């Protein structure tokens, strides 16, 4: 939090991106840095089992957590499978101004 | 389509009892397709559903070719009985039908080998069609003549 | 081969906390590698226009990353370990004169060569709204040796700033000067590839050759890759011998 | 057959038909750096006007989130305008989109793009390449985009490339903090400490977690926004010296107006910019990929490098697998009908029956104006196979007449065709009429229904109207040739 | 049990934030477990010197 | 560890990557057994030992 994309790309994205490199069945990696947030989506060869891809990425990342700045470590790194799609969107709304 | 087939079965073959055979056969030839689609990783999605519409075609054609040819032979000879006629016609078409199911599947499997996102889309359609031709053809071989 | 790695990794994570801090900062690596050399690829400057420190760096950044990605490569490592590092060569006779310990240099560099967090201007919640949200950016990591030299150890009260330049010499050298590599008689960087467990050596060997051909097209003038030691060569050769025997 | 290839060339090749999903996504981006309050006002103006239109029943909005470049940008905001049921609204999504575009066509505070939701999620309808220009020399992002805008100008000259665009934007306002390390040190201040003060006052500092409702929640410290809004915010912030002396941040720190990239992108472990492009309507997707690669290598420096993502990646890394498979499939079909007829030459007659179906399908789509979509291709698989089935039967029955009944080569081709007349008519009639509702289908999935349907109807009609007359002619020729060989 | 473990570890990793910091620092451990006691071995000093 | 050995303090930006900073003494000063005598540490009472 509170870091510019250039800082987050050099300080956070670069260490993580390097560790995940070489993970099996990985075709390419893409990372975008925005102030305060780093999003890095690994892309894997078609037919790779998601559960196996996720666990590998997680392994490699937990080795490079320590290199990361402390503020980032305090909040930690989230690894998820993004293969999912949106079934539906449910918007809870305050019709009134009471919430 | 099922009702339209009945209309063609009724006008062309001039029999009302002949319509029952497509009615029993076509659902069996689609339920069978579903069972295989379950065994294989295939799910019901928009693209498979579109394929099912295409699959209706293969199934209807198979019933129509068999019933009609039996009726044709049953009208070619007064002396021939319905069961002899069925055997005759089946002997004539059994070899083509097996060849039809092999040829047709040869047409569809390469579509599955297409690489890229468009081949994944195309394979959902193709493999479903290939399942349909095989299940339909087995039914045409066994169930349809018996009902006829 | 893959579930073992997962199991080894899962069990190590609890141990990773217990490990010494320095070890954990550098990281601990669990890779499915046989540790038996599939092949050694030698990238060398024929022109001699590139010094060994530079050649190593080119093959780390440009080639090694690509080879690690290739399917069937558990790990590809260049032997020299001469990756760039800013090296601050302390001189203990100048440190002793200016009364500065090594530790005061270590603390100084950590504090003055880091990038920290600076927030945005105009962000909400603000009562008096502003037209724009502007983000403060900072550069706190020095990129040059002359900048590293100017890190300030102490203010000498004449407002003279004692700096690293005074107690030490800074240069961009290499992290480890321990090992080198040679091809024939000349110097080269050796990239040793270990096969991932459960993968075909011949397929991986052919893939590494084809990636290297693609990479070579972009090589800076004066760079040749040779792969002198390849294990699969013998295997493929014996396949050819048995094919000839079949014809005969 | 020549006409088939003319028709295939004139019909546009499009991946999947654009479809009304009922939602009219709207991306609104204000100028770079715009505060959320400006963006929210704009969203509000956009949505009350939309309320006026009957078709748009409701509207969901996501202020501060840029849909295109997933990220939280205050200037950006997306307003999805939910439409009414297809059966309740006469106007199509496209018509409503035009009305929205027309009202906002005038220059205003924001820029709005109105689009229908992607037909198939996760897939670009375009044949566009995504190319990442990785920088191996360490040049700054601002320098990177001046290099890439040059790539862009060369790209727009080339014919194959169309709509070439880049994602990188260095336009966003930024403040550069200049640190006088001479003063900071002299003031006896440690650099980490002077940034902890900035992180607490100007930005948000998360010290520790507090318990609430059974779930730990963050404790954060930031200053009243009245203080943060102005550039001289720095002057009210103070840091203690090691000599216990309050020293204002503005002394040793200066904020300078600057422009820089909000979103920094690194691809494959290298700093990168993303170039998206579309193929030229005439040119193929593969040709476009090759063209941009050439442009990139000359315009960009040797230091740059080019990599591919998504569809482009697969095309570059393609083993030509489909081609090998198709050749094998044909060879297999050849042989399996050779076995049936016990003649090497005879299965050629069956393969000749196939282009009549394909011709009906591509003719009708051309008249309709429909493109060569995936739906059309899948239609073909059915068409081909149905045509083949009909042909296999005509040929087999013909063989029987020639052999078993000893009919003449000419008489056999007349008899077989007439025996097989009725089954072909019956099946075609049932199926064509069965899929005729597709042509007229309206509602969700309508474009897809129409596309699959138009090809099917045309092919089926052609196979029954034309193929049946022709297949005996092929058989007649082959049987005559076999007899000639016997002589 | 091997694939079940992967699916638990992956789900926990996705929910990094929900966890409090002190648990993160220590780490969360996901390991296949079995409650069956095949046997209990008891080692004793006959001498009792130990 | 910073005069006989190399101490990795932090990372410095070069070529789009992060490279280590290592503080080690000049070679001649770590070349002998008595190397230890040249090195000096300050105490709590600010006197070099
Ligand atoms: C970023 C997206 C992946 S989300 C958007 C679209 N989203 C939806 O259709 C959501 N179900 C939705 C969001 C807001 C309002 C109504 C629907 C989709 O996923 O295709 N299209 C994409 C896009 O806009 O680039």
């Amino acid at each position: 939090t509170g870091a510019d994309a250039q800082t987050i790309a050099s300080t956070v994205a670069t260490p993580i991106e390097d560790a995940i490199n070489g993970v099996d069945n990985m075709i390419y990696m893409d990372s975008t840095s925005s102030p305060g947030q780093m999003k890095l989506t690994v892309y894997f060869n078609i037919g790779t089992d998601p559960d196996q891809a996720a666990i590998d990425v997680n392994n490699r990342i937990s080795a490079a957590t320590a290199k990361l700045p402390e503020a980032v470590k305090k909040l930690g790194v989230t690894v998820r499978k993004s293969s999912s799609t949106i079934l539906e969107v449910v918007s809870v709304y305050s019709e009134d101004s009471s919430m | 389509a099922l009702a339209l087939v009945l209309v063609v079965m009724y006008l062309f073959l001039k029999n009302f009892k002949s319509t029952i055979i497509p009615m029993i056969a076509v659902p069996v030839s689609l339920l069978g397709t579903f069972a295989v689609l379950y065994v294989l990783g295939f799910s019901i999605n928009l693209l498979t559903l579109f394929a099912l519409v295409l699959a209706i075609g293969i199934v209807v054609d198979d019933a129509i070719i068999v019933v009609e040819n039996i009726d044709r032979i049953l009208h070619e000879d007064s002396n021939i009985s319905v069961k002899d006629a069925a055997i005759k016609a089946m002997n004539e078409v059994s070899s083509p039908v097996i060849s039809i199911v092999l040829v047709l599947c040869a047409v569809f499997i390469p579509v599955s080998f297409i690489s890229g996102f468009v081949g994944e889309i195309q394979r959902q359609f193709a493999l479903t069609l290939a399942i349909s031709v095989a299940i339909s053809g087995f039914v045409a071989l066994t169930l349809t003549p018996s009902l006829s | 081969p893959d579930q073992a790695a997962i199991d080894v990794n899962n069990r190590i994570s609890a141990a990773t906390a217990k490990l010494p801090e320095a070890v954990k900062k550098l990281g601990v690596t669990v890779r499915k590698s046989s540790s038996t050399i599939l092949e050694v690829v030698s990238v060398y400057s024929e022109d001699s226009s590139m010094n060994d420190i530079d050649i190593y760096n080119y093959v780390s950044l440009n080639i090694l990353d690509e080879l690690k990605r290739i399917p069937g490569v558990g790990d590809a490592s260049a032997i020299g370990n001469k990756n760039y590092s800013m090296r601050i060569w302390l001189e203990p006779d100048l440190l002793n004169k200016f009364g500065v310990t090594a530790n005061d240099v270590i603390n100084a560099v950590n504090d003055q060569n880091a990038q920290y967090a600076t927030g945005k201007i105009g962000e909400e919640p603000v009562v008096n709204k502003s037209p724009q949200v502007i983000s403060i950016t900072m550069q706190g990591r020095l990129q040059t040796p002359q900048e590293f030299e100017n890190i300030i150890l102490r203010v000498n009260e004449d407002k003279s700033f004692l700096r690293i330049k005074d107690v030490a010499k800074v240069e961009i050298g290499a992290e480890q000067y321990n090992s080198t590599g040679r091809l024939n008689t000349s110097a080269a960087v050796p990239i040793i590839i270990n096969l991932q467990s459960g993968a075909n050596a011949v397929n991986t060997a052919k893939l590494i050759n084809e990636k290297m051909q693609e990479l070579s097209k972009n090589f800076p003038q004066g760079l040749k890759y040779q792969i002198p030691y390849d294990t699969t060569i013998f295997v493929k050769a014996s396949i050819k011998e048995v094919i000839k025997t079949f014809v005969e | 057959i020549g006409f088939i290839a003319y028709l295939f060339k004139i019909v546009p090749s499009s991946l999947v038909p654009s479809e009304d999903q009922g939602v009219i996504m709207s991306i609104i981006n204000l100028p770079s750096g715009s505060s959320i309050h400006r963006t929210i006002e704009e969203v509000d103006t956009i949505n009350k006007n939309a309320t006026q239109m009957k078709e748009i029943s409701s509207s969901v909005s996501l202020i501060g989130f840029d849909l295109f470049t997933s990220s939280l940008k205050e200037n950006a905001a997306a307003v999805f305008f939910i439409l009414k049921d297809w059966s309740q609204r006469e106007a199509s999504s496209d018509q409503i989109i035009a009305q929205l575009f027309g009202q906002y066509a005038a220059d205003r505070n924001a820029l709005s793009y109105f689009l229908n939701l992607p037909p198939i999620p996760g897939l670009s309808l375009t044949g566009g390449f995504e190319m990442y220009a990785q920088n191996k020399s360490g040049k700054d992002y601002d320098a990177i985009q001046q290099d890439v805008n040059k790539m862009l100008e060369l790209a727009r000259t080339r014919k194959e490339l169309a709509n070439v665009r880049t994602t990188l934007d260095t336009s966003f306002p930024q403040y550069k903090l200049i640190i006088d390390r001479d003063k900071m040190k002299y003031y006896n201040l440690n650099m980490q400490d002077v940034f902890n003060t900035i992180s607490a006052t100007i930005g948000t500092y998360y010290v520790n977690d507090f318990p609430m409702l059974g779930k730990n929640f963050q404790v954060n410290i930031r200053a009243l926004g009245d203080f943060r809004n102005t550039q001289d915010a720095l002057k009210n912030i103070y840091i203690r010296s090691s000599d216990n002396k309050m020293i204002p941040l503005n002394s040793f720190l200066t904020l300078v107006r600057s422009a820089g990239p909000d979103d920094v992108k690194r691809f494959n472990l290298f700093p990168a910019a993303l170039i998206q492009g579309d193929p030229a309507p005439g040119y193929t997707s593969g040709q476009a990929i090759d063209a941009i690669a050439e442009v990139a290598k000359q315009s960009l420096g040797d230091e740059y490098s080019i990599a591919w993502s998504g569809s482009a990646y697969q095309e570059v890394s393609s083993k030509g697998a489909g081609a090998y498979a198709f050749v094998l499939g044909m060879i297999f079909v050849f042989l399996i009908l050779a076995a049936q007829y016990e003649r090497w030459l005879m299965p050629l007659a069956v393969i000749t029956a196939v282009p009549f179906a394909v011709f009906g399908s591509i003719l009708l789509v051309a008249l309709r104006g429909f493109d060569n979509d995936i739906y059309f291709q899948t239609g073909l698989l059915l068409l081909i196979g149905l045509s083949a089935k009909n042909a296999i039967l005509i040929i087999e029955f013909a063989m029987e007449e020639r052999l078993k009944k000893g009919k003449s080569i000419f008489e056999a081709a007349i008899n077989a065709a007439k025996l097989r007349f009725r089954p072909i008519i019956m099946t075609s009639l049932a199926f064509t009429f069965g899929v005729l509702p597709m042509i007229f289908a309206t509602g969700a999935g309508s474009a897809s229904r129409h596309s699959l349907g138009t090809g099917l109807i045309g092919g089926m009609i052609a196979a029954s109207t034309l193929a049946i007359f022709f297949v005996p002619l092929f058989f007649y020729l082959l049987e005559n040739f076999n007899e000639w060989l016997d002589k």
